[PDB]
């Protein structure tokens, strides 16, 4: 399972923001305008339309990978063993072998 | 003892439903719910810090949450976590809390402030725990077989497990400020405030005491709280204040994923008759279970059924 | 996207990882600071729901399988020579016998 | 050993210039040393010595 | 499929009445949801205003 | 066993009862003193 | 009339799930649920003495 990280928003308040491209796996950017963004005390900046508000996110293995996880293997020839059991003279010998 | 969470708080983010069908910003806030344990146990990440006091120390018995600008005690023992029933928690340490909850399509947590007024935060969430094994059972057994699963450890300790954290945005409170005869009276509350206004060189980043901007009115100015002394989560619901990289802080989480091995009920003995070429079966499921059967030739002609009642 | 393969590792510890869950940033709703995004989800999860039976249960000749390694066990299949060399000190003389 | 970074000066991670519960004298200045060593492998021997107080 | 009110007296005595009814509220849109989201449209609706 | 008469009685009050219901104990699990089986579930129940 | 219980005392038993999603010995525990009643009603043996 992967998860997806978005790192805390930037807003530029009362300006342009722009961002860069990034080698992260799976990495999106994006610069939304015209954001007026609210805080519990009230609003978030000075500038009512002259703000812009940077996202940007990638997809990495989760924690999880560790334990929880599938392999894609190929298969190709096999190693054959068996344990076979021989009644010799009498006797019960179990043999493990190749 | 390591105290990481001296230099960490807690905080207010947005929640899209706190309990009465509208948002607000909440001192809970879910900020991611985990549920890669394959045991149905769920690691709720939310804005509280529980276990640790306004103080900076481990007492388990309180959590701390935010109240304006300053954290706030309350007890563990009010705190609370809901599906389409209520979960039992298994554990808590800092912003995650390790829970057992029913099967329902939304998740809430809460907890009751130190003014006794109660505080939730609800989001939509699929909770359907996959089965272990080949029976869905809704209870640990006393008798049956044990099958390998995943859970959440209660270890304090973090194997390679780490949150972002980072230095916190300005905080905006228009109570912060109030107009005094035409000019803005800026209160401080030891806590440095910037603000600026539509009036001339109104733009005070470094106010340390109350401070009053002659001939300018409450609507012109706009002010917030400046906190650089502790680091909070990297939270998508808190917006950050440089471009890029504002600072990255690592901080271990508790309860890493571990490998244990679960309990699983065994369905009665079937009633078996036979006939030509024929075997039937007298099925007697307590909850749905998982019948299959194949040839033991080169087709094995593989079929499989959920058997939920007396077939 | 929504298949098992959406993200992909050549090892658990490599750092190197491809994925592709088509991950469109979406606009905030209107006073929120909020990141929305439409992502496909894991094809990892939705596989452990749609895996089915294992070999273990769909196996032909009755063959049980088991991992760590991984293994074919008591498959009902063809034949298999047995070549004993058996020492003159084994035989008794059909005299004493 | 590893060594950190704090003001175009190194040490190493495990014994800052400021150990004497760091935090608690200079707040700011710990934060700000941390997280300049973030991407350095002695970054948590780091993060122990600088929140680590023992009054 | 039913619906209890009740209170506690003052004399710490309990005081319930249950009917049957079936609560089952009206799909509003083109998605079945159980809470309201973080993100999404928003569609005309009915609702009972605190007003007294 | 699992189904209408698994258990009988001449009268109600009557003492002579039969009964097949598959009862076949099992072993405990370790550490416990549970007494675990698999038995039948009653055809009464089954038969309402 | 008297009390049959004064010779009778409450026990501890093994219990497959004490909520934490393990097994402990409980001062509550259930030796069997009786739903013969077609109202609905159960009746639940425990290991607890209520009343005593
Ligand atoms: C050589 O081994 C065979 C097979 O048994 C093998 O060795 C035993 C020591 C055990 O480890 C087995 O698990 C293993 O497969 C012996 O033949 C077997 O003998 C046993 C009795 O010792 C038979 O069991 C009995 O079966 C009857 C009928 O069901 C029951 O009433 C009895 O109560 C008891 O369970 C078993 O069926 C039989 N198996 C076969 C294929 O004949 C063999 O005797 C032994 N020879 C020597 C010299 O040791």
């Amino acid at each position: 399972e992967y998860k997806t990280v978005i790192p805390s928003p930037y807003v530029k308040c009362c300006g342009t923001a722009e961002c860069k491209d990034k080698s992260l796996p799976d990495y999106s950017c994006k610069v939304f305008t015209g954001v007026y963004p609210f805080m519990w005390g009230g609003a978030y900046c000075f500038c009512d339309t002259e703000n812009t508000q940077l996202s940007e996110a990638h997809v990495e293995k989760s924690e999880s990978c560790k334990t929880e996880f599938a392999s894609a293997y190929r298969a190709h020839t096999a190693s054959a063993s068996a344990k076979l059991r021989v009644l010799y003279q009498g006797n019960n010998v179990t043999v493990s072998a190749y | 003892n390591f105290n990481v969470y001296k230099a960490i708080r807690p905080y207010l983010a947005h929640c899209p439903d706190c309990g009465e069908g509208h948002s607000c910003h909440s001192p809970v806030a879910l900020e991611r719910i985990r549920n890669e344990a394959t045991d149905g146990t769920l690691k709720i990440q939310v804005s509280l810090q529980i276990g640790i006091k306004t103080d900076d120390s481990h007492d388990w018995t309180k959590l701390r949450y935010m109240d304006n600008h300053m954290p706030a005690d309350a007890e563990r023992a009010r705190l609370f976590v809901r599906t389409s029933a209520p979960c039992t928690i298994t554990g808590t340490m800092g912003h995650f809390i390790l829970a057992r909850c029913p099967k329902g399509e939304t998740l809430t947590v809460g907890f009751t402030d130190g003014r006794k007024i109660s505080h939730s935060c609800t989001h939509p969430f699929h909770h359907d725990p996959p089965v272990i094994g080949r029976e869905k059972f809704h209870s640990r057994p006393q008798h049956g077989r044990e099958l390998p699963c995943s859970t959440y450890a209660q270890s304090t300790a973090a194997t390679a497990e780490e949150i972002e954290v980072h230095m916190p945005p300005d905080t905006p409170d228009r109570t912060l400020m109030s107009q005094q005869s035409g000019n803005v009276k800026i209160t401080v509350n030891s806590q440095t405030v910037r603000y600026k206004c539509n009036c001339g060189d109104s733009n005070e980043g470094l106010t340390t005491t109350d401070k009053v901007i002659n001939n300018c009115k409450v609507d012109q100015c706009h002010a917030a709280v400046t906190n650089h002394k502790k680091w909070q989560y990297n939270s998508p619901l808190v917006p950050r204040n440089a471009e890029l990289g504002d600072r990255k802080g690592k901080v271990h989480i508790p309860f890493p994923l571990a490998n244990v091995t679960c309990r699983v009920p065994k369905a009665r003995n079937p009633t078996v008759t036979y006939g030509k070429n024929q075997v039937i079966m007298l099925l007697y499921p307590d909850h749905p279970t998982l019948l299959s059967y194949r040839n033991m030739g080169e087709e094995p002609n593989y079929q499989e059924e959920w058997v939920t009642h007396k077939k | 996207p929504g298949q098992f393969g959406d993200i992909q590792s050549r090892t658990p510890e490599s750092e190197d990882v491809y994925a592709n869950t088509q991950l469109v940033l979406q606009r905030p709703s209107a006073g929120t600071v909020h990141v929305p995004y439409s992502q496909a989800p894991s094809g990892f999860k939705y596989w452990l729901k749609e895996r089915g039976a294992s070999l273990q249960h769909t196996a032909p000749f009755g063959c049980q399988i088991a991992t760590n390694p991984v293994r074919a066990m008591n498959c009902a299949v063809g034949n298999m020579p047995i070549s004993i060399d058996i020492p003159d000190a084994a035989f008794t003389r059909v005299v004493d016998a | 050993p590893v060594m950190c970074l704090l003001a175009n000066t190194t040490f190493p991670c495990s014994q800052p210039p400021c150990t004497p519960c760091c935090y608690e004298k200079e707040p700011e200045e710990t934060l700000r040393m941390l997280e300049d060593n973030v991407m350095r492998p002695g970054y948590y021997q780091l993060l122990q010595a600088s929140l680590t107080c023992s009054p």
